[PDB]
């Protein structure tokens, strides 16, 4: 009978409703047969403590994308489903603490008081929801200011080479805006929200001593992303920045992103994509990688006087090679934002900084 | 969706009895193509080894799979 | 009722594998409706049939919270966007629902995004010229009435400006109605262009409107902008087919119609071509651009824009859309730098009205 | 032996290639009747349908499922074999696929198919097509054919060239 | 009784293993095979296939394994000695001594295998370090214990620069050295221990202060790749556990990366640009991180890039220059006008040029 062969036989508990066994994993993939119930982009939970991002739904398994480490997790091991989407914490208390891509304390100073829960993956602005660039952003520079003059709610694009002025552009621009946080005029302030995805240890260590010095880092956001974790911290460092920076805009203050750099966004999104069995486009990259970085930065608009006054002003830098303009990752970048900022190598080694 | 290996030739060959010949050093050319060889069997035979094939030609067993070499 | 209801068996990005019955399994291009947790929905337009009673449909929106097994309702037919006088002043979206936060819109017929384009005996030649207003449009190449125009150039070179002036002092005098479909813009040029055009007497939103505006810039998936130029064009040609007035469609860009279906083209199953592009460069391009024609019952005047990649006319993007057009305004990166304002090539740009 | 059938020529040739050996000896009648109890005792039971789906098994799970449906169901002959040589290549998920395309071998051989109109023909295993089409039609057409599409469709689509 | 495994399939240095019980191996595990030469096997565990079978990558020549070896696992990663006895001698990719001088006897084994430090372990500093060469001191300035890169091409001058450093800053900075050589040559290993021995670098009978490792381009693919891990970790144990300066040199460091992309083919990985790994930024990520500058101790690493066939836009090459505070790229035309060295002045920058 089929009752007689199933109690001498068969297996145990182990539900594939909210859980599921891990097949196969490797290079931050990870197969994991069963989670029938989990949705798309949701967050998932391992058994050694390592989360889990599930992007690949199949009809057998399920493939999920490791936020950080392969080597604790194995064939077999449960991965339970936490239920929720990949969220992480916003509100005004995260202002003076380096938090990684995950919404974690990466500083040594606690737990974050976080005052709600915002998902990575958010929806962008409308046309009835917006209004026109009339604010002034104070870079401090004065080749900046009277030339290409960027506003509260555009988003201006930081083109160049490596060691030509691209991330010291965005740096002067946060500390410029202390004479107006300092006081108690709140629509003159805006709040910094630096997101280094790609740079090294000693670069963003560096970056966040310098700004603590001058009275800066009380009022700025440090989204911490090395290229040492995995791909899927890298990839969703774009999406977890600025879900903490759109709290401000839908209130009544100003915010300012800085997503450093573009260039490095778009090399983690193709590496996870390739290791999930997926076809590649152009430049070996995945198909949509003009809609990854053009829904990220249309979220990052002026409201209106209906919505709260607010305005998100994005800043993203964008590493060529030689100056060459006319890439893949360099074309798509420019078509999509409001102005670009040419950085050439060649007056920046006579002396003419920037 | 399915495998090499054991198929059509090579799947009715162990519902009966595949003895006779060893198959640890010799095997059965299940395909030939593009300077290749997919010899079934070779169980004892080590990595980058020098075989022969029935017309005379020399061979090297460069990839040694499970069921196939 | 007998809804053919479907079950999801596979999601990885924008393509979504709908499992159904037996010979209830919906057709190609069929808008398949799925209830989320808000108070809209999940439209999906199926591509093509995988077999075994399932078939993978593209989400039009975010694919963010759908697990393997929910309930996949079909509609029967394929994307109906509201059509009439009733869209006329209003932002209307890929499905054909109101982003203007103005209610809905009250239209009495609701034809489909998917329709087969004119025959050979249905069309009707010309030879009239429009007049712009520039000095270097109303002399080189001559715009056409009725016909196709395509405003070719680069990044940075006056592609969105060149669309702005012209519907300021051509669509603004016209016995007709305007059609501004964006597909691939920003999310600041949609809210200009509506504030634009209610300060002109374009738009009314107590009294009377001639401009039809359609949602779906690049802050959508992939499967929102290959769907946008479909639902805008669908209005336009009602009102020169069943009312008979010369409609003027406003495409922008028009580059990003063929981008959009090549990023969806490697998870369908699709095998790629030239540059990162589709082998169904040449077929969905031409099923599109025929449409937008002039017929028997009126004139279309299409006045799209080319965003050519990185400054190049000889992609499969930009070389494909030449041959499917009158007048083209063909822009140089060279002229734009020295004070030309706009940087209009005089021997680049060619048309049919030059005799 | 291999009879002319096609039936594929990958997924098919699972029940092609142990028909060879199991048609010796008057083999091929206790086959039919083995076949349908180990697709029966696995879909309708929800009792040993928790290995049908996942990536387990692995001998354990694997080679118990082999051997309590052929002891105690109804298996003898080298019918235990069948079951044996998809559990090591990992095919199991697919056993409806094994046992359908063993019974289109004995009605092929021995008997007709194919369709007529309204429902199935009579499928009989005389002989010619021809000798046994048209002592059939005329019985089946009298009795029943409640007769409750395709003329239709063919009359309008002509009358819509033409005009 | 340990965890013992079964060959199932071998296609050059990727070894799949399938491990009869249910304790499979985790990633990053070092593997034994008994063969017959004193020497066995050194394979180190990459992925898991599934159905209990784990893929393994030897370090070493494959050429002998028959279908059904014994596969024992070692519980750990490869472990090298570390402390004072590795200095003055040979040591390989697995820790062995190469030199003919006895075996380590060293008091701590540590892995190879480890995490870099955090954000609040860094320690960053802006000090000058002088070279003697006139086109170092004056354009791009190398700065003490940052991360130094050699770039440029074959025959322009990417080995005689490492060596000339080495013999006017090396020989009195007082810490120790690591000199640990990765797809070098076999007469450039003989000839750097031979002039180190005359000059009072490595000291057989007395005192050392130079750690060597062996790893040249004469070995499989595994052992390249792993040449990199060994080197690292005896020059951190120095900076963390004593608190020294250390001065890790390798030659080349284009090599690790060159490695791991022949062995990503037979693993399942699909190509990257121009045939490359999909986890390029991943793996060159988590190497450049771990050998920097902590609170603990200093670590001048002076590594030099190889071009590919004189081109800096390529894969290994501009992923590179984001991990490096001071680069010198060596131009192929300067070479042959009779610049020695081809210091190119317009393409080497530095972060230290203020
Ligand atoms: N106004 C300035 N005056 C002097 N030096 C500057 C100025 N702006 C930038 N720099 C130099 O440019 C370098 C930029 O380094 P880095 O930020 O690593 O590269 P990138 O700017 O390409 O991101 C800094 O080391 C800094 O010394
Ligand atoms: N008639 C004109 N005079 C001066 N500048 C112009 C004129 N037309 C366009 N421009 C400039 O060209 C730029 C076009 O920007 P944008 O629309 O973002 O790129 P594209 O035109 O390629 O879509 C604008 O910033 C505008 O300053
Ligand atoms: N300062 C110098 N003066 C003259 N020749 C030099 C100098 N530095 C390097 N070279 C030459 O450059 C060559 C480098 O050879 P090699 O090390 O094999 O290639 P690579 O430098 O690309 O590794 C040497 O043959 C040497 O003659
Ligand atoms: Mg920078
Ligand atoms: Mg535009
Ligand atoms: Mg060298």
């Amino acid at each position: 009978s089929i009752l007689e062969s199933k109690i001498r036989g068969v297996s145990d508990e182990a539900n594939l409703d909210e859980t599921g066994r891990v097949l196969s994993v490797g290079d931050g993939i990870a197969r994991v047969f069963g989670l029938n119930n989990c949705q798309a982009e949701e967050l998932v939970e391992f058994a050694s403590g390592v989360k889990g991002m599930a992007l690949n739904l199949e009809p057998g398994q399920v493939g999920i994308v490791l936020f950080g480490s392969d080597r604790e997790v194995k064939e077999g091991e449960i991965v339970k489903r936490t239920g929720k989407i990949v969220d992480v914490p916003i509100g005004p208390g995260m202002l003076g603490r380096v938090v990684d891509a995950l919404g974690n304390p990466i500083d040594g100073k606690g737990p974050i008081e976080a005052t709600g829960y915002a998902i990575a993956q958010l929806k962008a602005p409308g046309i009835l929801p917006r209004r026109s660039v009339f604010e002034p952003m104070q870079t401090g520079l004065k080749a900046v200011d009277a030339l290409v003059p960027i506003g509260r709610g555009q988003r201006e694009l930081i083109i160049g080479d490596r060691q030509t002025g691209k991330t010291a552009v965005a740096l002067d621009t946060i500390l410029n805006q202390k004479r107006w946080n300092d006081g108690n005029d709140e629509s003159k302030k805006l709040y910094c929200v630096y997101v280094a995805v790609g740079q090294k240890r000693s670069t963003v260590a560096q970056l966040v001593q310098t700004l603590e010095q001058n009275d800066a880092m009380k009022y700025s956001i440090v989204v911490a992303a090395t290229a040492s974790e995995a791909a899927p911290l890298q990839y969703l460092a774009p999406f977890t920045a600025c879900a903490i920076a759109e709290w401000f805009r839908d209130n009544g203050k100003h915010a300012l992103i800085v997503y450093d750099d573009l260039s490095k966004q778009a090399v983690a999104y193709r590496q996870l994509s390739l290791l999930l069995r997926r076809p590649p486009g152009r430049e070996a990259y995945p198909g949509d990688v003009f809609y990854l970085h053009s829904r990220l930065l249309e979220r990052a608009a002026k409201m209106s006087d209906a919505n709260g006054g607010g305005s998100l002003t994005a800043l993203p830098v964008i590493e060529t090679q030689g100056g060459d303009v006319s890439a893949y990752i360099p074309t798509n970048v420019i078509s999509i934002t409001d102005g670009q900022i040419f950085l050439e190598a060649e007056l920046f080694y006579k002396g003419i900084r920037p | 969706k399915a495998a090499p290996t054991e198929v059509s030739s090579i799947l009715e060959s162990k519902i009966r009895v595949s003895d006779e010949a060893n198959l640890d050093e010799t095997g059965r050319v299940l395909s030939v193509g593009d300077g290749i060889a997919r010899v079934f069997g070779l169980n004892n035979c080590q990595a980058e080894e020098l075989v022969e094939f029935a017309s005379g030609v020399k061979g090297m067993a460069l990839n040694l799979e499970p069921g196939q070499v | 009722a007998g809804p053919a209801s479907g079950k999801i068996r596979a999601v990885i990005g924008a393509v979504v594998d709908v499992q159904f019955e037996q010979g209830e399994l919906p057709a190609i291009l069929n808008a398949l409706t799925i209830d989320q947790g808000n108070n809209q929905k999940l439209v999906l337009e199926v591509a093509q049939h995988l077999g075994e009673n399932a078939v993978r449909a593209i989400a039009m929106d975010g694919t963010e919270g759908l697990v393997r097994g929910q309930t996949v309702v079909d509609t029967g037919a394929p994307i109906s966007v509201p059509v009439g006088r009733g869209t006329l002043g209003r932002i209307i979206n890929v499905v054909g629902e109101p982003i203007d936060e103005r209610g809905p819109i009250e239209c009495k017929q609701r034809n489909p995004i998917h329709a087969d384009p004119p025959s050979f005996v249905e069309q009707s030649t010309e030879a009239e010229v429009l007049e712009t207003g520039i000095k270097v449009v109303d002399l080189l190449a001559p715009y056409a009435r009725g016909g196709k125009i395509g405003l070719f150039g680069g990044a940075g070179v006056g592609k969105t400006v060149f669309i702005q002036e012209l519907i300021n002092n051509i669509a603004k005098a016209h016995g007709g109605f305007s059609v501004f479909t964006g597909v691939g813009e920003r999310t600041r040029e949609g809210n200009d262009l509506y504030r634009e055009m209610k300060e002109t007497g374009v738009i009314n939103l107590e009294g009377e409107s001639k401009v039809a505006l359609v949602f779906g810039q690049m802050n959508e998936p992939p499967g929102a902008r290959a769907r946008v130029a479909l639902t805008g064009l669908t209005i336009a040609e009602y009102f020169r087919d069943e009312e008979g007035q010369d409609v003027l469609l406003f495409v922008d860009n028009i580059f990003r119609f063929t981008q959009a279906g090549s990023e969806v083209s490697a998870l369908l199953g699709r095998i790629p071509s030239a540059v990162g592009y589709q082998p169904t460069l040449a077929t969905d391009m031409g099923l599109l651009q025929e449409r937008i024609t002039t017929t028997r019952k009126g004139s279309v005047t299409s006045v799209q824009a080319v965003y050519v990649p990185a400054d190049d006319l000889t992609d499969p993007a930009p070389a494909t859309t030449f041959a499917h057009l009158d007048a083209t305004t063909v822009l140089s990166r060279g002229i734009s730098e020295l004070g030309i304002y706009p940087a209009v090539d005089p021997l680049d740009s060619k048309s049919r009205l030059l005799d | 032996i291999k009879p002319p059938v096609q039936l594929f020529g990958l997924d098919g040739t699972y029940a092609t290639a142990l028909f060879s050996a199991s048609a010796k000896d008057s083999s091929i009648e206790k086959t039919f009747q083995s076949v349908q109890k180990l697709s029966s005792t696995i879909s309708k039971d929800a009792k040993v349908a928790q290995v049908l789906s996942n990536p387990a098994l692995s001998l354990n799970s694997r080679k118990e499922v082999v051997s309590v449906l052929s002891k105690e169901l109804k298996l003898e002959p080298v019918v235990s074999n069948l079951l044996t040589v998809l559990a090591e290549n990992n095919r199991l998920s697919l056993f409806d696929s094994i046992a359908k395309q063993f019974s289109v071998l004995n009605d092929a051989y021995n008997g007709v198919v194919e369709a007529t109109v309204v429902s199935a023909k009579p499928l009989d295993s005389k002989i010619l097509n021809r000798l046994t089409k048209s002592i059939t039609n005329s019985k089946y057409v009298g009795p029943g054919k409640t007769l409750k599409a395709s003329k239709v469709n063919k009359l309008n689509k002509v009358l819509s060239e033409t005009i």
